[PDB]
């Protein structure tokens, strides 16, 4: 972003549009790079993966304690 | 207490001469003429101690003089009881202090003081 | 802080381009400062972007593993 | 346009990527400092101007690969580089012309050479420690020029920061870990004549003998021995220094106020701090036992009847290194007396203090003498220790008592424990210690 950002100065420092045109499409890539999967910060990123930890250890728990309930003798 | 305490209790804290002047006042009741408790032998040893004397209690000697606090004859016996002589600059300095008082050397006074002031030339 | 992201984006594009071709024209301290700020801003959150995806990824796994789970003991 | 172009400087600056932009930063910091830039390959770029001419991979061959530029440039430091050019910039500002650029450069390459072997020849005389060369040593501890950087001579250590936070030097001696002059060519008005060749083609064993001149020529230029941070001198001394030189140290007479004041401005503002300290004269000290406030006293007549009165000297200039020797002297004396007072200067607020105050002063009693006078510690008479700054190194000091008094203390002990730390708001806790303990 930012070495795009300064590769377009240098281009106007030596003279063109088609590089400006290029930053916009640098910017267009952008927009991807804020959503290729981007939609949280790092508290909650922290917080789901505790949830997470504590769900799959809860099911397990569950799971082994009707695998030692034995109904037959 | 002692003159000599009052003299830098004056110097420590910077005191204009006339603010030494009240606060010497106010530091003994009695005044006993100021000569009885020796201030000009006071404030010659703690002004000629250096090679060169501090200007602040050659200040308060010279306002003491030129206001008529200490007479003439005790600052003519301390000047005389100095002696040392290899150090110019105090010798010097004694020496403008006796151009201060010289030639009018006048005493209004009991004719004690008139005889200590012929003594003392 | 995906809006501050795309914010600082679109400050950095315009004002690089504003400096640039003002150099054109010719042949910006204030500029220059603003570029640097939303550089450390973007370029400290981009190592995050990165980690990010990858965390996501690792999320959508154990989601599925939950998932499975779940169905499995209903 | 031409702001354009510094403009893009400032921008190519907050630029940081790869070699390739890195080579453009180089291309930037180039006309940062109005440089020309010309580049053969990628691997060599060259800024010239003048003879200021160097690549990183006039009259003269590449001197060396100073390992100083090539550390900085290998690391993350561009902003480094960007002070060393400065630095050469700032040495070749000379403005001459161009032949007479070339010779007046060659006329400080002759004077750096024989200052070189005038130190050598003291290291040969006497395998002086570094601290022994530094305080009384012919020339000073002398480190040659590199780069920008020009030579640097270093007067005096004071003791108290030749100790930090007990420092050992070694060689390995720090630029700025004390007082330091530069020795640099400079363009004047008037016109001189300076050695063109090394003057010392012949040696005495012991001290240095010097050919006479023509060789020479008569460039408008002297030698000069910039300090970093004017010096406050006195006009003593100007008269004592002048005797030697004969050059004007002030030429056009400008002005000249008490010393006391100057030397509380050169300690003061070693530090920089918003408020002004107000001082009033009367420097307030806080020591481990007991507390202290000293009166500077400026104003008190000197024999002559005038106070102490001196100007702020940053350069001194001198034709042949002849006189130097003899001016080192006089400057060292000036600037050691400089410091035992200017230990003194602090910016405290001792305010409503009941106990202690312990107050000392300090009176001009001649040029090179003052007297600080303090009540006596156990008796009541006032009492006071001079202190003649005869020498930079040396200074004599007499306590004159009342006849009838208390033996306040030894001179020898006093200067033991001075010279083992130092500093004089420190004599008088040593003064006041020594006195209480017998």
């Amino acid at each position: 972003f930012l070495p795009l950002v300064h590769n377009i100065i240098k281009c106007m420092d030596k003279d063109q549009d088609l590089n400006a045109l290029k930053s916009k499409f640098q910017e267009m890539r952008k927009l991807i790079s804020t959503m290729p999967g981007i939609h949280l910060s790092p508290e909650q990123q922290q917080q789901q993966l505790q949830s997470l930890r504590e769900q799959v250890r809860t099911k397990n728990e569950l799971l082994q304690k009707y695998k030692s309930l034995c109904m037959f003798e | 207490v002692n003159l000599k305490q009052a003299i830098l209790q004056a110097w420590k804290e910077r005191w204009s001469d006339y603010q030494w002047a009240i606060n010497m006042k106010k530091f003994f009741p009695k005044g006993a003429t100021w000569d009885i408790l020796n201030l000009a032998d006071a404030l010659l040893e703690q002004a000629m101690i250096g090679p060169s004397p501090n200007p602040l209690i050659l200040s308060y000697l010279k306002y003491a003089i030129s206001s008529q606090m200490v007479s003439y004859s005790s600052v003519l016996t301390a000047i005389s009881k100095f002696d040392d002589f290899s150090r110019d600059l105090c010798v010097q300095a004694l020496l403008d202090i006796m151009d201060m008082f010289c030639d009018r050397l006048s005493c209004h006074g009991k004719a004690e003081e008139c005889i200590g002031l012929c003594r003392a030339l | 802080t995906r809006e501050r992201l795309l914010s600082a984006l679109e400050d950095l594009e315009v004002l690089s381009r504003e400096l640039i071709e003002m150099l054109a024209i010719s042949r910006e301290n204030q500029v220059l400062e603003l570029l640097i700020h939303r550089d450390g801003e973007f370029q400290e959150l981009m190592k995050l972007a990165l980690n990010q995806g990858k965390i996501h990824h690792e999320m959508q796994v154990l989601e599925k593993e939950v998932e499975k789970r779940d169905s499995d003991i209903q | 346009q031409h702001l354009v172009s510094c403009l893009e400087t400032l921008q190519k600056a907050l630029k940081v990527t790869s070699l390739p932009a890195m080579t453009d930063r180089l291309e930037s910091i180039a006309r940062q400092n109005g440089l020309g830039s010309h580049l053969s390959a990628s691997g060599t770029e060259c800024y010239i101007t003048s003879d200021m001419f160097y690549v990183e991979v006039h009259h003269g061959e590449n001197p060396v690969s100073c390992p100083e530029l090539v550390q900085q440039l290998r690391e993350k430091n561009f902003d480094e580089f960007s002070k060393h050019l400065k630095g050469l910039v700032n040495l070749y500002n000379l403005p001459g012309d161009n032949k007479l650029k070339t010779k007046m450069y060659l006329a400080l390459q002759s004077l750096e050479q024989d200052l070189s072997k005038m130190a050598i020849m003291y290291w040969k005389a006497t395998n002086a420690g570094p601290l022994d060369k530094i305080l009384h040593g012919s020339v000073g501890y002398l480190t040659p020029r590199s780069g920008g950087h020009l030579m640097n001579l270093k007067y005096y250590v004071s003791p108290s920061d030749l100790l930090d936070d007990i420092i050992l030097h070694e060689n390995n001696v720090s630029r700025s870990l004390g007082m330091n002059a530069s020795v640099t060519i400079e363009g004047t008005s008037a016109v001189y004549k300076l050695p063109i060749a090394p003057l010392i083609m012949g040696s005495h064993p012991v001290d240095n003998k010097w050919t006479p001149s023509f060789n020479s020529v008569d460039l408008p230029a002297c030698f000069f021995l910039k300090f970093p941070q004017p010096i406050p001198v006195s006009r003593a001394f100007v008269q004592k220094l002048q005797n030697c030189t004969g050059i004007p140290l002030f030429e056009t007479q400008p002005t000249y106020a008490p010393l006391y004041e100057l030397i509380t401005q050169f300690e003061l503002s070693k530090d920089p701090d918003p408020i002004p300290l107000n001082h009033n004269m009367r420097f307030y000290a806080a020591l481990p036992g007991q507390q202290h406030c000293y009166f500077l006293n400026k104003d008190a007549p000197l024999p002559d009847g005038r106070s102490l009165q001196g100007t702020l000297v940053s350069k001194i200039t001198f034709q042949h290194p002849g006189r130097v020797p003899l001016i080192l002297n006089l400057i060292r004396h000036q600037v050691a007396y400089n410091t035992l007072i200017g230990s003194c200067v602090k910016r405290t607020i001792l305010k409503e203090d009941s106990p202690g105050l312990l107050q000392f002063e300090v009176c001009p009693l001649s040029e090179s003498r003052f007297s600080v006078s303090f009540q006596h510690p156990v008796n009541d008479s006032l009492v006071c220790v001079v202190m003649d700054v005869q020498d930079s190194t040396h200074v004599s000091c007499k306590l004159y008592k009342g006849l009838s008094d208390a033996l306040i203390c030894t001179d020898d002990f006093i200067a033991k424990v001075v010279q083992r730390c130092m500093s004089i708001p420190v004599t008088m806790r040593a003064i006041r210690r020594k006195a209480e303990t017998i």
